Order: structure tokens, then C-alpha cells, then sequence
């Protein structure tokens, strides 16, 4: 038997109806043992090493390829050279969207100073009694709920100078 | 694509040359047994750089001892390329096409006093010239040292059955035997 | 035997007039004695260390500090966390406008990939006969011009799907 493309738009719309509980997550602050050539990543893992802390997703929203002129009405998402475009939960199917882009950033020392290499997302997290915060180091969450995605970069380093506006655009079928 | 083939090794004081045909194990025959192969933990423990390195004893009669690896990318390229033709006539131009520039990382220190070192040289054998070509030389002491070097395209590296040979020439002087750690041996290629 | 407020405003007003020939440049690529803390820039320095190349600037103008109710129902920049508003050059001394804006963005590998410890700015840079790219590596410089503006920073990266954005305020005399 056979599922389809349109199960991968109604899974993407619900990795997007979950948003309240998603925070984009970094770590790995000490070095690589070459900072020029990562090791490989662990799609069995379920929290990233040296975890440096959460931070609430700014954006999350179903996406496809964008083109013109009849997406010239509409917004556009910039990425590794390519461009996209946004679509919400109720057109997901008429639009075809089965690609999901993540965004959050944070500037200053609102999660620990320091270097940072891996990048990723968590879901179903939870924190701890008083706190309301959008930022999270991991002493004020009392569940880390399921970390989904994640990748190992080359570092960089951070100040109030700088914005860590790491994103994904991730898809649950790239090969239908 | 970046990535690391990492460890056939033997030991001998004797020397081997191979051939365009030449498998991993040839070197043991050739030398009619006057080797041994490398301990399981060379295999297991010169993937990284860590605190663990492995020791090896180099016996020699003539003052030279000689560290043989190969290594097969055609189990490489299957691996973790089976889409790659490797039954060609071309499959040496494919896979050093594929590759492109293969930089040898090989980390290591002798046991010998702090106030001495000895000759080293990392050597790829050439099958376009059928000789060994040594690509680095180097002192090594008791200190931890870097003797590798980038190698470029490997096609004249290679041999009909996707095997590079590589060597360390030791060179113990007036000493019987020296032992060196092996800490990292890494073949890295990087291509976009 | 003063100077009139007027008179630092129309030197930033002569900085804004040269915006086209103005560009970011990047250096220092190899580490400092301690990258967590640099040594002092030296004013008498005429060009960066260990210089990677060369990126027009992408926004030039005058700026100043913003006021309520007005300015937050004006045009508006975010910067240091806190809000600016942009001036125009015909307006400059009615608004008391001293403060210049420099921005650029380095978008993947059009400058060659590596760590940097300085930023600055520079204005006249002229590139050899022929080309026109917004980008510049050494070798295509015939003229570097001027740098007005540097500042020394702790250890900075950059990957194929990154863009490093620097930006100053500056002024032309911060001590009266």
C-alpha cells in the first residue's frame, strides 16, 4: 500500500500546529577536533551536546518554492541562496505545502556567551514553576520534551553585536 | 560529501612494491612471514585523535623498518557510494574524479629520549612510475608530530582494484628496534 | 573660540555625500595573542591586518537618537537593542542630525571563506579597470582609499549558507 503527498502537508501541519511548545536549541560549545570538518550528526538522539540553552521559535509556518508574478502579492523566506514562500494551515492543501520552515534568533547574552555549533529544534517542552520567559538555559526547563531536528555547522561566536538567526527548512517525504 | 577513510597494516623490515593487480594482503606473502600485521587496537584506536595511542615495535636488521597501510576505496566507494560505476575500465578516473584532492593526516611520536629523533617519511606508491614517492619527511621524537601532507588526485595512486598503498620509512639508524605511538591516521578528501 | 552644533552635522552630511564609493572591509583572519581578548586598535593605522577583501555598503545615512510620541510614528531603526530614526541630508541641522550610519552584508563565499578579528569602513576604494562587482578581493582593488573607521573584535566565522552583517553609528567628535 501507498500513503501520499498530501499526508506529508497534514504531518507538516501538525509539526506546525504544535509552535506554542517548539524552541530552536543550540550547543556544542567546546571545539570540534577540527572546527573546519564537523563529524556526522545522530538522528536517534534526543538533546544536542553541551546544550547552551532554548530559545522560543520566533516563526513557525508551512512553506513552498516561491515564483512570480503570482506570488508577488504575498512574503518571501531567503535561505542558502534559495527563496520560498509562506502558506497558512488551511490553504496547506490547495497550495501543496509539505515543507516546514523554523526560525528563531537571539543577541546578547540572553543564553550564555560563548561559541556555538549545533543547531536544532525541540517540541513538547516544558518549564519550570515562575518562569514565563522565551529564553531558557537548561536549569529552567523541567522537560526537554522531543528534540526533532538538528545538524553540526562550523562554529561562530556571539556579542549584543550579533544575531544567531539560525533556520531550517525541513520536509517529512524529500523523496515521494 | 567531506569525509575520512581511516583503518590493511604490516610491519616488516623487508621491502614490498606492489602491482597494478596487488590485493590488501600480498605484502605478508611477499615478505615470505618476515612481518607481522598490525594489533587489532591500530584498527580501532588510530580513527581519532585522542589520549590512546598505539604502540608498535619496529624490528629492523638493516637500520630501516617499514609501517604498510592500504586502503580499499572500491568497499569505500560501495559503501558509501553505491551508485558509483565501479566495474569500468574508468572506475581509478571515477573514484579520483569523485574525490578530487586527498589530504593524509598521520599524528604520531617515537619512543626514544627527548634529545633525539629519527628520520621518518610518509610514502604513496605511484603506479604511473611503479615506485614509492615519498610526499612528507620528517624528524620525529618523543613529541607528538603532524607528518602528513596533501597527496592531490590519487588516479596514479590507485591500482586496478581501488587500492592505495601507503608507507612510513623508518629509519632507526644504529638501533635493533623503535617503538612509535600512533595517535591518528586519517584520509580526508573535501569536494564540493 | 567654539564650534557651532551646525558644524559637526555638515561634516556628517560630507561623509553621507559619499556613500556610492563607500565599502566594508574585513580582517585580521589569522588569531590574536588570545582571541577571547584583543589588543588596542592603533589610530594610526591606515588599513586592517591580514585583509580578506572588499563589499559596497548597502546603507548609508545620517541618524539620530529617537524621541516619543514622534519619532514612533516615524521611519525606524533597531540598534544596540534601542530606537533610532533615519534623517535626510535637507533636513540635517533642523533635526540636530551628527550621528552616520554604515551598513553591508557578506552573503556566502563572494569574500573567501575564514575567521576575522577586525571590521571597518572604508571611503574612495577603486576597483581595477573593468570590474564592477559589489565584491572585492585584494587583487582587484587599484585604489584602497581611505578607512575612517575600524574597530578590533574577539574571533568571527563564516559558512557557504551564511551572511555576516556588520553595522556603526559613528560621529565626528565625541568629545566636546
Amino acid at each position: 500500500a501507498i500513503a501520499t503527498y498530501n499526508s506529508h502537508v497534514e504531518l507538516a501541519k501538525y509539526l506546525v500546529s504544535k509552535a506554542d511548545s517548539v524552541y530552536l536549541t543550540i550547543g556544542k560549545s567546546t571545539p570540534w577536533s577540527n572546527e573546519t570538518n564537523p563529524p556526522q550528526p545522530d538522528e536517534n538522539a534526543t538533546v544536542l551536546q553541551e546544550v547552551i540553552g532554548y530559545k522560543k521559535a520566533t516563526k513557525v509556518t508551512l512553506v513552498r518554492p516561491s515564483k512570480s508574478p503570482e506570488d508577488d502579492n504575498k512574503n518571501l523566506i531567503s535561505y542558502g541562496n534559495k527563496s520560498w514562500v509562506e502558506v497558512t494551515p488551511e490553504n496547506a492543501k490547495a497550495e501543496g505545502a509539505k515543507w516546514v520552515y523554523l526560525e528563531s534568533s537571539i543577541v546578547g547574552d540572553e543564553l550564555p556567551l560563548g561559541t556555538y555549533r549545533q543547531v536544532g529544534f525541540v517540541m513538547d517542552l516544558v518549564a519550570k514553576s515562575g518562569i514565563s520567559k522565551f529564553n531558557l538555559v537548561p536549569s529552567e526547563v523541567e522537560s526537554t520534551g522531543t528534540l526533532l531536528f538538528f545538524d553540526n555547522k562550523q562554529f561562530q561566536n556571539r556579542s549584543e553585536q550579533t544575531t544567531a538567526k539560525e533556520r531550517f527548512i525541513v520536509e517529512v517525504d524529500p523523496n515521494s | 560529501f567531506y569525509g575520512h577513510i581511516n583503518m590493511y597494516g604490516y610491519v616488516t623490515s623487508y621491502v614490498y612494491n606492489p602491482g597494478m593487480t596487488s590485493s590488501v594482503n600480498q605484502i605478508s606473502a611477499s615478505t615470505e612471514g618476515r612481518g607481522q600485521e598490525v594489533p587489532t587496537d591500530y584498527y580501532m584506536y588510530t580513527s581519532t585523535k585522542n589520549n590512546n595511542t598505539v604502540e608498535l615495535s619496529m624490528q629492523t636488521t638493516s637500520g630501516v623498518s617499514y609501517l604498510y597501510n592500504n586502503f580499499n576505496f572500491r568497499d569505500y566507494m560501495s559503501k558509501y557510494r553505491p551508485q558509483v560505476d565501479l566495474q569500468s575500465d574508468e572506475a581509478r578516473r571515477i573514484v579520483s574524479d569523485y574525490i578530487k584532492e586527498l589530504s593524509i593526516d598521520y599524528y604520531l611520536s617515537a619512543v626514544i629520549p627527548p634529545d633525539e629523533s629519527i628520520e621518518i617519511k610518509l610514502q604513496v606508491y605511484d603506479f604511473s612510475i611503479n615506485r614509492w614517492l615519498t610526499v612528507s619527511i620528517n624528524n620525529l621524537s618523543f613529541y607528538e608530530k603532524n607528518i602528513g601532507s596533501n597527496i592531490g588526485y590519487i588516479k596514479d595512486y590507485l591500482n586496478s582494484e581501488l587500492n592505495m598503498f601507503t608507507r612510513l620509512e623508518i629509519n632507526a639508524g644504529k638501533r635493533d628496534s623503535v617503538d612509535i605511538k600512533v595517535n591518528y591516521l586519517d584520509l580526508m578528501f573535501y569536494y564540493y
